[PDB]
RNA sequence: AAAAAAAAAAAA
């Protein structure tokens, strides 16, 4: 249990992709936000990219 | 002035008065109100104020 | 030449004075009663008479007097088209 | 063809298209009776005069 | 004439309210010598 | 002064503002700022800093869509825009 | 011989003048809630003027108001008294 | 409704002001009430 | 013991005296009876079984269709739908 | 492993039930029924709602005798009592009102719950008014003195049911925490504890003439037997949050369903005779759908529910119906049943 | 009367103060907070007994965050649509939402009536009761719209 | 009873999403706008 | 041809309340001159 | 035919 933590820990501690947060909780739930809402709003993230269209 | 139709109204104005004032007094009544986080765009109606 | 004497908009509200003769009152209470018959008479209670004045000046309220401001209300609501505006009977006042 | 203002739409059906034909709807909005007048009328005795009860 | 006021007991009946009823008809009453008001208390069922 | 063109350190702050607060709080991100009123700053992002707002050239549909539109309802140019897909502003334009 | 008298929706409206006077936020200070008692006394007596004066209700809504406006001043100084507040109180001239 | 405005190389002071309160402001997490209990808890450390 | 403050009131309870019901059972067929009974009575008094003046207006018969108000009264389980609320809102906003 | 019986009486045979079918719909309420009390002498009933109004409507006609006001939140509780000229009310305001009858006023007050009160019986022999609420506790109230006599301790949520009879069992608290606990009313004490729902146990009724109960939560009815509280049987099939429970004097249990739903079950054998689903009110949600309190009449021969979307619906058994229309489609199964 | 008083005052100075354990009765100044607990708790108990057995119960708050953010777009006229939230708990979500915009508005037409009488001296009641018909005319005119 | 078989059907099914609130940020987070638009409903409204 | 938000508010009279509308300055400047302009124009040539 | 405390002035 405590290995698994850790390595739980260390594989959170990696700032791999583009950042929003500011706090590690506000990381957390905006990785929990991803985890839930990719399926739903990855047309509006490709619409954030591009800078145009809906 | 609940139920003026905008373009009716354009209408009647643009037979009253050069048609750049009327233009301007009948986009002017299309415009959006905000109240708070409250928001519509009038479309139908009168602006009294 | 005409019934409708005076007329009066304040913006959005009306005032018309009407003069009939016994004929003319008589062919348009004829023509509302034949448009929406009343044969019980059901117009004495919705129809208006200042309750502020006396009890001698607030008169009387018979059948021709109330069946003729009804008609002259029915006429001229009658004249407006609803889908720009009407005239509602709550809004009204007729005095005859 | 008809023009429906906005005053007079109907958004729902009615009752009867609703519940059917052999459902008897109701809509009650004011009370048969005033306030003042008891749910369970009280055993009222209504004495209107001095009668002395045993023979004295 | 020199009593007490109270708080009206039955704050309903008020004649504006009431409209042209036929049963107090105002100029079908013979109007004499007016009522006073110790009459109407002196013969409280027949004056009110 | 209370007002002016739009700069683009303007425009990032406004949209780091949004992302920290929303959008239903514009006092906050207008005092974040220095030249903007809160009105200033919710018709930024109503009419260019929206990025659901289509930025390129016009297609041709859009232009047939905008034609009739403008023919249909004269000078309603706030109720053409959401059936056309652009802002008021840009079909205007 | 038109008879002229004050509509009920208008005693209404200055009864509710009043009431928005004694709602305000200035409506602690004496000489603030007298000035606005002031403007809208001479607003509505300088629009009505006989029909005013011919108005039962409308007099008794305007000593109901004026009392309000008093007793507002008197509430502002704790005590209820009439003693206290003599006429001199309230309809001195603000020159004096 | 006109895009935008391109920077400067020599950036003005009034941007650097504003681009640094906006880096304090965008990181501001806790209340005054928060903010005291955890300097009290750091006094408090301290103390013992 | 226990912990409140109630100063004596209503010290004696009203019991149903005869001619106000209540204590007095009878078989259920009966009141079913009665039930049906009361109710076919209710049913059956319901169904009853024991120049021209107006000739240049622009605009003629615009008011037909507005006294058929009141055919049968219909509530609406939609609080801001409901005739209540737009005769509230007519009155109260102008 | 505990033994069956292989007899095959074990399952009793149901009789013969008509199905139900809709009657009236009574408009007005402003708020979810969620009271109803039919009077002792069969002649008006009692809907608390939403909108914190008390009606009396006469129950032949369906047609509004009387609005009482007074509380503040929603009417939870409702008793006419067939002893006094009197009903009694609870709310969501924490407070318990005794109603006279004879003059339409609040004459009583029933003060002690911290938080809103869900049910209200009355003791049927005893003049005593029992009542559960969100504070875990069953207050046992002393109708003359407006005293909390008992404190009925021991659940750990919201007391949503209650039953009282005239022998112990005296008390039957259900609650939102599972559990069931029959109440000795003589000393404050659990006589016992039935921990077989999984879920809030929400509805419980009595039978008139049999020494049995029945709870109800989710999914799940149970039928137990008196004064040991012994499992008796499972009605099976209404797959939603049962609300209420009405048995008949001809042996009908009626489950209503959160979702709108409805089941008509025969008491002896458990078998299932008809399964409604209940019809919105126009202008509502479907999320509106469901059956929040219900009652049967004295006579039994009209179940009224108060519903979610604000409307009163009266029930009558199909007079046009025989056992051959409506056959009983019950065989006895020869399954396990893992318990 | 002023010899229960003194025997209260002699009772809080010789066995102390039972603050704690009584119910207070809901007054005007709670009426609205007790509103929001009791509806709290019986949305938190429908959920209870639409969970599943074996369903992860512990994120169930949730779903009332869900409703005070569905509540705040009913008074917005947003219409409020969560991807992926389930059909019951939706349910639940819109039907305590219609509940408490029923209650809403018969408090605000209540208000509105005392204060057209003239029954009403609050000014902080006004004001509510002002901001309540914006809402309500607000939405009527965007439906109109 | 014993306890009700359950697939990971419905443990999907019951998924709760965490609510994106567009008035409140008790935590101060700064939540992308992606996620700040997904309870919008206006944005799933046909412009007919 | 396009403008500002206008800003809706009540103003309440205890009887009715009814709409208050916040115009942009600059386009309050203009309506104004037109407003006298169209008054003074349909006067000189008898409109009403 | 003659009506007169609190909010609200903050934990060695």
């Amino acid at each position: 249990s405590l290995k698994r933590r850790r390595e739980k820990l260390a594989k959170s501690g990696e700032e791999h992709g583009d950042v929003t947060y500011i706090n590690e909780k506000n990381k957390q739930f905006n990785a929990k936000l991803a985890r839930f809402y990719n399926k739903y709003t990855a047309e509006i993230r490709d619409s954030f990219e591009r800078g145009t269209m809906v | 002035y609940e139920k003026i139709e905008l373009t009716l109204l354009n209408s009647l104005l643009r037979l009253i008065m050069d048609h750049n004032l009327a233009d301007y007094i009948t986009a002017k009544n299309n415009v959006t109100l905000t109240y708070k986080d409250m928001s519509h765009v009038n479309s139908y109606g009168m602006i009294r104020g | 030449r005409h019934p409708i004497r005076l007329y009066t908009r304040y913006i959005d509200k009306i005032w018309v004075f009407l003069r009939f003769t016994a004929e003319e009152s008589r062919d348009l209470i004829q023509r509302f009663l034949t448009e929406q018959p009343d044969p019980n008479f059901e117009n004495v209670i919705g129809f208006k008479s200042k309750k502020c004045w006396p009890r001698d000046s607030r008169m009387r309220l018979m059948r021709h007097d109330v069946n003729l401001g009804r008609a002259v209300f029915w006429d001229l609501k009658n004249r407006l088209p609803r889908s720009v505006t009407t005239i509602e009977w709550d809004d009204t006042f007729v005095s005859v | 063809n008809a023009v429906i203002l906005h005053e007079d739409k109907q958004y729902y059906p009615t009752a009867a298209q609703v519940f059917g034909e052999g459902v008897e709807t109701l809509v009650q909005e004011e009370d048969a009776q005033p306030l003042t007048q008891p749910i369970i009328a009280p055993v009222e005795q209504k004495k209107f005069s001095i009668q002395e009860a045993d023979l004295p | 004439p020199g009593g007490p006021r109270f708080e009206p007991l039955y704050k309903d009946i008020d004649p504006n309210d009431e409209d042209f009823g036929e049963f107090n008809a105002m100029d079908r009453i013979i109007f004499r010598n007016p009522i006073r008001t110790e009459t109407r208390v002196a013969y409280p069922y027949l004056y009110n | 002064v209370k007002g002016g063109v739009w700069t683009n350190i303007e425009d990032e702050i406004l949209k780091a503002a949004v992302s920290k607060y929303g959008l239903n709080q514009w006092a906050r991100v207008s005092s974040l700022l220095a030249r903007k009123t809160p009105k200033q700053c919710k018709a930024r992002w109503n009419e260019w800093l929206d990025p659901s707002i289509k930025k390129i050239e016009w297609s041709r549909e859009e232009d047939e869509k905008l034609l009739h539109l403008a023919k249909l309802m004269p000078t309603q140019w706030r109720t053409i825009a959401p059936i056309v897909g652009r802002t008021a502003n840009q079909c205007l334009e | 011989h038109a008879f002229l008298q004050v509509t009920e929706e208008d005693i209404q409206k200055f009864n509710n003048r009043i009431r928005q006077i004694l709602m305000s936020s200035g409506s602690t200070t004496f000489t603030k809630i007298a000035n606005k008692w002031n403007t809208a006394l001479i607003a509505l007596f300088t629009y009505y003027r006989e029909a005013a004066v011919s108005t039962v209700n409308l007099l008794d809504t305007i000593v109901k108001c004026e009392t309000k406006i008093q007793t507002r001043v008197k509430i502002g100084l704790n005590s209820k008294m009439p003693s206290r507040f003599p006429p001199a109180v309230f309809y001195t001239p603000k020159e004096l | 409704t006109k895009p935008a405005r391109p920077d400067t190389i020599d950036l003005d002071e009034d941007e650097k002001e504003m681009l640094s309160e906006a880096r304090a402001r965008l990181a501001n997490t806790q209340g005054k009430k928060a903010k005291r209990k955890a300097r009290e808890r750091q006094q408090e450390e301290s103390r013992r | 013991a226990y912990h409140q403050r109630l100063l004596p009131a209503y010290t004696t309870l009203k019991f149903r005296q005869p001619g106000q019901g209540g204590a007095a059972d009878k078989s259920t067929r009966d009141l079913r009876a009665e039930l049906e009974a009361a109710e076919a009575a209710h049913y059956a008094k319901l169904k009853g079984a024991p120049r021209r003046w107006d000739e240049d207006v622009v605009f003629k018969n615009q008011a037909r269709g507005t006294e058929d108000k009141g055919k049968r009264k219909e509530f609406v389980n939609d609080l801001l739908r409901s005739d209540f609320h737009k005769r509230f809102m007519s009155k109260y906003v102008r | 492993l505990v033994r069956r019986s292989e007899s095959l009486l074990a399952q009793p045979r149901p009789d013969w039930h008509p199905p139900w079918k809709l009657m009236r719909v009574i408009s007005g309420h402003l708020g979810w029924v969620r009271a109803l009390a039919v009077e002792p002498n069969n002649q008006w009933f009692a809907s608390g709602a939403g909108d914190r109004t008390i009606k009396i409507w006469d129950l032949a006609s369906g047609q509004l005798r009387l609005t009482l006001t007074g509380h503040i939140s929603t009417v939870r509780g409702l008793a006419v009592s067939p002893r006094h000229p009197y009903m009694f009310s609870c709310g969501e305001d924490k407070m318990v009102k005794c109603w006279d009858l004879e003059t339409n006023k609040v004459i009583r007050h029933y003060h002690g719950h911290l938080s809103g009160v869900y049910t209200l019986k009355l003791h049927p022999t005893l003049d005593v008014l029992v009542t559960g609420g969100r504070d875990g506790v069953a207050r046992v109230w002393d109708m003359r003195t407006r005293s909390n006599v008992h404190v009925l301790s021991g659940h750990t949520g919201t007391v949503a049911d209650l039953v009282c009879q005239e022998a112990d069992p005296q008390v039957i608290t259900g609650s939102l925490d599972s559990t069931v606990r029959m109440w000795d009313l003589a000393a404050g004490k659990t006589m016992g504890v039935l921990t077989h729902h999984k879920k809030g146990v929400r509805a419980l009724v009595t039978h008139p003439t049999e020494f049995t109960f029945a709870t109800a939560s989710t999914g799940s009815i149970k039928q137990w037997k008196c004064p040991e509280g012994a499992f008796m049987q499972n009605f099976e099939g209404h797959n939603a949050i049962i609300n209420t429970l009405a048995v008949n004097d001809q042996n009908v249990l009626f489950s209503g369903g959160d979702n709108g739903s409805m089941s008509f079950w025969d008491w002896k054998s458990g078998y299932r005779f008809q399964s409604l689903d209940t019809t919105a009110q126009p202008g509502s949600l479907d999320a509106e759908l469901g059956i929040m309190s219900s009652t049967f009449d004295m006579s039994g021969a009209r179940l009224i529910t108060g519903e979610a979307d604000k409307t009163i619906k009266i029930w009558k058994e199909d007079t046009t119906a025989t056992p051959e229309t409506h056959p009983i489609e019950w065989k006895p199964s020869l399954v396990r049943r893992k318990y | 009367l002023l010899e229960r008083w003194l025997g209260n005052l002699l009772s809080r100075q010789f066995e102390g103060r039972h603050s704690k354990g009584v119910a207070k009765t809901v007054t005007k100044q709670r009426v609205e907070s007790h509103f929001d607990l009791e509806l709290r708790a019986s949305v938190m108990a429908d959920l209870m007994d639409m969970m599943p057995e074996g369903i992860k119960q512990s994120k169930v708050n949730t779903v009332l965050q869900h409703l005070s953010e569905a509540w705040r777009c009913w008074k917005s006229n947003i219409p409020w649509k969560v991807p992926g939230l389930p059909a019951p708990i939706e349910n639940i979500i819109l039907r305590y939402v219609k509940a408490k915009a029923d209650w809403w508005i018969s408090v605000a037409h209540y208000n509105r009536e005392r204060i057209r009488r003239g029954a009403t001296v609050d000014k902080t009641v006004a004001k509510k009761n002002v901001g309540r018909l914006t809402r309500l005319w607000l939405k009527a005119e965007q439906e109109r719209q | 009873s014993p306890p009700r078989k359950l697939t990971a059907e419905d443990q999907e099914a019951w998924r709760i999403p965490p609510p994106v609130s567009m008035w409140k940020n008790p935590k101060g987070f700064t939540i992308p706008l992606d996620k700040r638009l997904a309870a919008d409903g206006r944005q799933l409204q046909e412009v007919q | 041809r396009a403008f500002k938000e206008v800003g809706i508010d009540m103003n309440d009279n205890y009887s009715t309340i009814n709409p208050v509308y916040d115009v942009e300055p600059i386009e309050k400047i203009s309506d104004a001159y037109l407003d006298q302009y169209l008054w003074y124009q349909a006067d000189q040539r008898h409109l009403f």
